[PDB]
C-alpha cells in the first residue's frame, strides 16, 4: 500500500574531526513512534506590519531520535562527531543530510539518543512524479 | 661560532627549491648537444641554475624553460622532454651587414629571428610518456607534423576504452593569414596561437609564456580565463613598441572566429603583450558545424575537474554493499540501496555548484541512476553493476560591452 | 537475554575533602524504574547562521538516582564530598566517573537521592566489538 | 622497596604477546640452518623477537613472519611450519656491477626474482654525485626446490583457516592445492581451509599456471614486480585472515579493504601489467594488484589488489559456475557449515517420536515437524549476517527421516536428511558514470 | 520577493593604499539578522530658534556587519585599505559606496566584522518607477 | 568538521622586567563562552568632513579572557611582567602577539583574568589560500 | 576536592588609629556568591602610541565584600580603623594583606559591608608548585 507513513531505513555516517576517520554508513532502528522531523528551507521569516516580512539567513535543522548502535562510542551521539544522516521514507522520500553537527545534546540513558542535527542544507528526492 | 653546534643546521646556498607543490606541466622542445640530459627521458627540472648544464646554452628547450620559471614563481611542478637534434638536420643560417649569425639547434626552428630545414619526428609517446599524466603539454615548435602527433596522442588519452588521463596542448603557427589558417584542426585538444609575420620575439618563448601563465592560474582553479589586461598579461615577454601593427582589426576578426589565441600590444619602450581570447579550437563537432561545448579552454579543464571528482567521490561504493530490489535494510548492517545511492549523488551534485557547474535547469532529470539490470534490453542485464548519466552545465562569464555615447 | 535494557552495578566512593577519609565503593540500588542518564561530549555546540557551529567546552554530566545507604550521612549526597561513581548496564557498557562533583543538590526525603554529577570526562567501556 | 613487596608483580619488557589466538594461519617455507627450529613440524610463534631465533635471519619464512606480523597486529595466531632446504644447494647468484657479488640465502628458484633499483634522476634530495654507474644483470639462477608431500602425517587433524606458502614451485602448489582438496572429503569431517599462492611471471605463461582449483588464489605478478613475491603473497594472505577472521563475508577490494599497507613499492611510469590484458587477467580468475598512485615519480607506494576471486571457472563440466568465483563465498560456506553443525548439536540423544507425535507431558523429546520449525527459525534468524533474504522458504530447507527418502525396509530408526539451498549476500562491482558537458 | 526586506547580495572590493593591490569584488554573508544601516544626505542639520535649522557639510556613511572572509586578512576589515561596497536588497534596490574608509573599527573576534564606512556620496538603485 | 567557530590552543609566555626570567609557553584554559578579540590595524581613521579622514598612528590591541595557572604570580597577569599571546583558532588561524604590555588591569577573582594587551602588530597566519 | 573555586577563611584584625586598640584576628562570613577581588600589580599601566606603555604608580586595590560582626562596631569595617585581613581560597592560596585603610565607604544595611581597601603590595601563597 502506497499510503504509508512511517520510516524505511535509516543510515548515518561518523566522521571523527580529530582523527578523521569515518564510520558506517550504519543502519539504525527507532526507539518508539516517533518520525524523524525535517525543516528545509534555509531561511528563517520574521512577521512585520501590514504584510510586509523581514527575511534572514538560517539553518536547515533536523531532530532525529534513534537508538545507538553499541559498537559506536556514545560520544559519537552528542556532538564530538560530524554526522552524515539519510533517512528514507515508506512513500519512497530520502532525506539526505551531509556535513551535519549536534547543537544541544541533552543527556541519553544509553539506549535511546535524540540528535539536533543542523547544516548548511538538506536535499529531498520526491518520489517520482514532480511539480 | 654560536647558535650553530649540533642541533639547527644552516645552510647559505642562494639557489634552492621550495617544495614539491602540484600541477605538473610538460615542456617538449629540442636539446643542444652540449646538455647532459638523456634524449626521449623525461625528467623533473626543480630550479634555473642547473638548466644551463643539462638542456645546454642556447637551445630552444632552455630558453622556453626559463621563460616557464620567469611567469610560474609557484603552483607548477614543471617537466621536461629534451630532444636530440636530427641527424639530418640543415642548420639556420643568417647574414647581417653593418656579421655571420647561425642558430645553436638545427632545423626550422632558428628561421623565426628577426635557413635549415627537416625536424626530428620522435612519435615515441607511447612509451616515454606511458601513464604519467600532465595538464599542461608545451610544444616549442612550428612543425606540423609534431603537433600532428601530439594532438593524436592527447586524443587517445582521453579515448573511453583505457581508463583516461587528461591534458590539453598549446602549439604556435607564426606566417601569414593563409598558412596560419591551413594549419587549423577542429580537434580542440590543442590551442593554435596565432602569431603574425612581423613578430619580433621569438615564437616558441611566447607559446612557454602562455602555457605556463594558462597552468599557474588554473592549478586548483580550473575556470579563470586568460583574458584581459589584468589575467592574460605576459609580464616575461618584452617587445619593442611600434606603430604598425602586426595584424589589422579585420585580420584580427578572422583569426578570433576560426578558433585562433591573438595577442596583441600593451601600449600600442618596451611592451608587454597580452592575450585577448582563451578560446580552443573545436570549430565544428563530428558532424554538427556549431559547437561552443568545447571553444573555451575553461571547457576541457572544468570537464576534467568533474570527471576526476566525480570518480573518487564514487569510489565510497566500491564493494560495500547493494540491497537493490531485494528488501529494507536490516539493523547493523552497513549497506545502501539505489534510491540511497542517488540521493546521495543528488546531493553531492547539489553540493557542488558555484564552483564546478552553474544552478542546474532541473535536477530530476540531468542527474539519473539507473541500475543495469534493467537498462538493458530483457535478458540482457547482468548482476552487480550499475549506470549513472550527467547532463551538468558549465558556468558562464561576461563578455563584450558594446557602450554608446551621446553628448546633447 | 542480549536484549535488555537497565543497570546492574551501581558504586559510588566518598571522599571527605576536609579530613581525606575514603568510604567505599558500596553497591546502590535504583529507587525507581528511571535509569542513570548520561552526556559524553566534553563540547557543547551553539547553532549559527548557515550551518556554522560555535564549540565552547563544557562538562561531562550525569543524573544518577539512587537509595541512600544508611551508613552513610546524607550531606554525602548533596555535594559535600567528593564522588567517584561506576555504573554497569546490563548488556556490558560500564561508565566510569572519577573525582566529580555535585552541582544543584535538591531536597530529598531522607531515601532517594538524585545526583547531579559533574566531571571533566566519563569512561565508556564500549562491550566488545567497536567501530 | 618502591611499594612493590607482594601484590603487585611488574615485568617491564618491550616484547609481549596480548591477543587469545582465534582464526588461526599457516605459513610454510624455507629455511637457514642458522635457526633452532624443528624441521618439518609445526609451531607456534608469539612475538617477534623469537622469530630470528627459531628461523634464522634472512631465509624466505621469517620475512613472510614479519610481514603478517605487520599487516596483522592483532585478532589472528601465526603458525609456522618450518622447512629445509633441498639437497642440491643451487643458491642464486646475483652481481652488482658498481663489483659486489649477491647470493641469495636459500637455494632454488626461490632467489631467482630480486630486483635492485636506484632512485637517480633529479628527485629534489636524491641527487647522486657524479659517476656511480650501478649496473645489475644477475650471473647464474638457483634451481632445485623441496617437495615435501607429508602433509597428511605432520598436520592431521588441526583445521587451519589460511594456508600461506612462499614458493612458485609449481609441483607443491598443486601438492597444497589436492591435501586442501582432500579436506572437504564427504567421508571424513573436514578442516575448511584456503590456501594462497602466487604465479609471478609473463602473461602467456601464468594462465598455463592456473586451473580449475577453487580452493586456491592465484595472484598475478609481472616479471618486472619489484617487490619479493613471497612478501606481497604473506601480506594478502594476513590481510585477507585478519579482515575477515569472525566476519567471513568481507570482499578484500579498494583502497579502503584491499590495501598491503607493509608492503612499499618504488614508484614506476610502466604500469606492469597493461590494461587488456589486466581485463584478460580478471577473465580468468586471477588475482590482479596495482598501484594506490600511479601518477609519475615521486616517492614509494603500496601496492593494491582487486578482484578478491579464487580460481574456479569451470563446473563439473559446464563453465559458468560462479558459486564458487569470490573469496568470500568460501568463508561464508564454511563459516555456515561449521555454525550449522554447531547448532544441530542440541538434537544429540534427544528423544525423537515419529509414529505417536503426542508426547506425553514431562517428557523431553520432540519429533520431526518441530525440528523443521526450530530449523527454519535457525536459518531466518541468520538472514543479513550468513543469507539472502531467502528464494522461497516452504521448498528451500527439508527435513526427511530416513524411512521415506529410502524404498521398502532399507530404512534405520534414528537418521534423518535435511537439504538446505541457501543464497550468499550481494554486493556492488561497477559504476559506468556517462557525463555530458551539455549547454 | 513580493515584499521582503532583507540583503541578497555583498560585494566588497579590498584596495591597499601602500601596495596598490586591488582584491574582489568578493562576495560574504550575513552573521546575524542586522540589515546594513545607511545615511545619504551629506549634511546634517543643527536646530536652532525659531524653526531654524544650520547646514554643515557631513559624510554620507554606511554601518555593515559582515562575515570575515577566510581569505582575506583581517586588517583589511579595519581600516588598513579602502573598500568599495556594494549591496543588494531583495526588494531590488542597490546601493553602491565607493572609495570608503573605516573611521571606528573595534574589537572582533575574527569571525564577525562590523564596518563603520565613511565616503563622500552613496548612489542608490531605486527600482523602475521614481518620483 | 571546518564549520566551527572557536579557539584550539592558548600559549602565553611571561617575561618579568626585573629579572629577565622567562616563563612558557604554558597552555591556558578559557574560561567561559566569550572567545578573544583582535584589532590588526596600526592607524586609525577619525573621521573628518565630507569623506576626509584622519589617519594617525595607534596600537594594534588585543582582550583575552584565560583561567589563570596555579603556578604563576597572579601579578603576571596584570602588568608586571610581559605577555607572549598565542592563539590558535579552530579553523586554522594563527594570532602571534609578542612584546605586548597589559594595558588595564582589572580585579580578578583568583581564577580567571581578562587581559587587555597592547603591542605594535599582531601577524595573522591565514590558512592556505590567501589574498 | 582540588578541583574548587572560592574561599574558605577570612580573617580580619582592627586596630584603630586613635586609640590603638588591637581586636581580633576574627573569622568573618560571606554574604553571598560574590568572591573576593585582586589586582596584586603594584604598578599601572597606561595606553601610548605604537606599543608605548608610560609606566606610573599605583596601589594593590582589593575588594572584600564581609559580613560585619555584632562584636565589632560597624564604623570600623567603613574607614575609621586599619585593617590586616588574610583571606585563604579553596586552592590553597592565600591573600595576606597588612596595614590597608578602605578608601570610599558606601551605604551599608548593617549585616553586610563591601570593603575597598588600598594598600602598598599584597602577599601571595601560590600552593606548592611554582613558576
Amino acid at each position: 500500500c502506497n499510503k504509508q507513513n512511517g520510516v524505511k531505513n535509516i543510515l548515518i555516517t561518523f566522521t571523527d574531526c580529530d582523527t578523521q576517520e569515518v564510520i558506517g554508513p550504519i543502519s539504525h532502528e527507532q526507539p518508539d513512534d516517533t518520525l524523524p522531523t525535517y525543516k528545509n528551507c534555509a531561511w528563517t521569516n520574521t512577521a512585520l506590519t501590514n504584510g510586509y516580512v523581514q527575511r534572514s539567513a538560517s539553518n536547515a535543522t533536523m531532530t532525529l531520535p534513534v537508538v545507538r548502535d553499541l559498537r559506536v562510542p556514545l560520544a559519537f551521539y552528542q556532538g564530538c562527531a560530524q554526522v552524515d544522516v539519510q533517512v528514507e521514507k515508506f512513500d519512497g522520500t530520502v532525506m539526505t543530510l551531509t556535513e551535519g553537527a549536534v547543537v544541544e545534546p541533552e543527556e541519553s540513558d544509553g539506549r535511546s539518543v535524540t540528535m539536533n542535527i543542523v547544516a548548511s542544507e538538506i536535499d529531498e528526492l520526491l518520489p517520482p512524479g514532480s511539480l | 661560532d654560536a647558535l650553530s653546534d649540533g642541533f639547527v643546521r644552516l645552510c647559505i646556498d642562494p639557489s634552492l627549491n621550495f617544495f614539491g607543490e602540484g600541477c605538473k606541466i610538460l615542456v617538449e622542445g629540442q636539446m643542444t648537444d652540449d646538455g647532459s640530459a638523456t634524449p626521449d627521458a623525461v625528467t623533473c627540472v626543480t630550479s634555473e641554475l642547473d638548466i644551463i648544464e643539462r638542456f645546454g646554452q642556447g637551445s630552444v628547450l632552455t630558453e622556453s624553460l626559463r621563460k616557464v620559471f620567469c611567469t610560474c614563481k609557484s603552483g607548477v611542478s614543471v617537466y621536461a622532454l629534451p630532444r636530440e637534434d636530427a641527424a639530418a638536420g640543415v642548420k639556420a643560417v643568417y647574414t647581417l651587414t653593418i656579421i655571420t649569425l647561425t642558430a645553436r639547434n638545427a632545423g626550422t626552428i632558428g628561421n623565426h629571428l628577426s635557413a635549415g630545414s627537416v625536424n626530428p619526428t620522435p612519435n615515441d609517446y607511447a612509451t616515454v610518456v606511458n601513464e604519467c599524466c600532465f595538464a599542461v603539454y608545451v610544444l616549442s615548435s612550428d612543425d606540423t607534423d609534431w603537433q600532428e602527433n601530439l594532438r593524436d596522442w592527447i586524443r587517445s588519452a582521453w579515448d573511453c576504452s583505457k581508463p583516461q588521463c587528461f591534458g590539453h596542448g598549446y602549439v604556435f603557427n607564426k606566417g601569414t593569414l593563409g598558412q596560419v589558417l591551413a594549419d587549423g584542426d577542429n580537434s580542440a585538444e590543442l590551442s593554435r596561437l596565432a602569431l603574425p609575420t612581423t613578430y619580433p620575439v621569438l615564437p616558441y618563448l611566447t607559446n612557454a609564456a602562455y602555457g605556463a601563465l594558462s597552468a599557474c592560474s588554473t592549478c586548483n582553479n580550473p575556470e579563470l580565463n586568460i583574458q584581459g589586461q589584468t589575467f592574460g598579461l605576459l609580464s616575461c615577454i618584452n617587445m619593442p613598441e611600434s606603430c604598425t601593427p602586426g595584424w589589422t582589426f579585420g585580420e584580427v576578426t578572422q583569426l578570433q572566429a576560426n578558433g585562433f589565441v591573438v595577442s596583441g600590444p600593451s601600449t600600442t619602450n618596451y611592451t608587454s603583450p597580452y592575450i585577448y581570447n582563451d578560446v580552443t579550437n573545436y570549430l565544428r563537432d563530428e558532424k554538427n558545424r556549431p559547437n561552443a561545448t568545447f571553444r573555451d579552454a575553461s571547457s576541457r579543464r572544468l570537464a576534467a575537474a568533474t570527471g576526476v571528482a566525480l570518480a573518487e567521490f564514487l569510489q565510497q561504493f566500491n564493494g560495500l554493499a547493494v540491497f537493490t530490489k531485494n528488501t529494507n535494510i536490516r539493523t547493523g548492517i552497513i549497506g545502501t540501496n539505489p534510491r540511497l545511492m542517488l540521493g546521495k549523488i543528488r546531493k553531492w551534485a547539489q553540493d557542488n555548484v558555484g564552483t564546478l557547474f552553474s544552478e542546474f535547469d532541473n535536477i530530476n532529470e540531468d542527474i539519473q541512476l539507473l541500475t543495469d539490470f534493467e537498462v538493458q534490453p530483457k535478458c540482457v542485464g547482468q548482476p552487480g553493476i550499475f549506470h549513472l548519466n550527467m547532463r551538468y552545465r558549465p558556468p558562464v562569464r561576461g563578455a563584450r560591452i558594446n557602450v554608446n555615447m551621446a553628448p546633447a
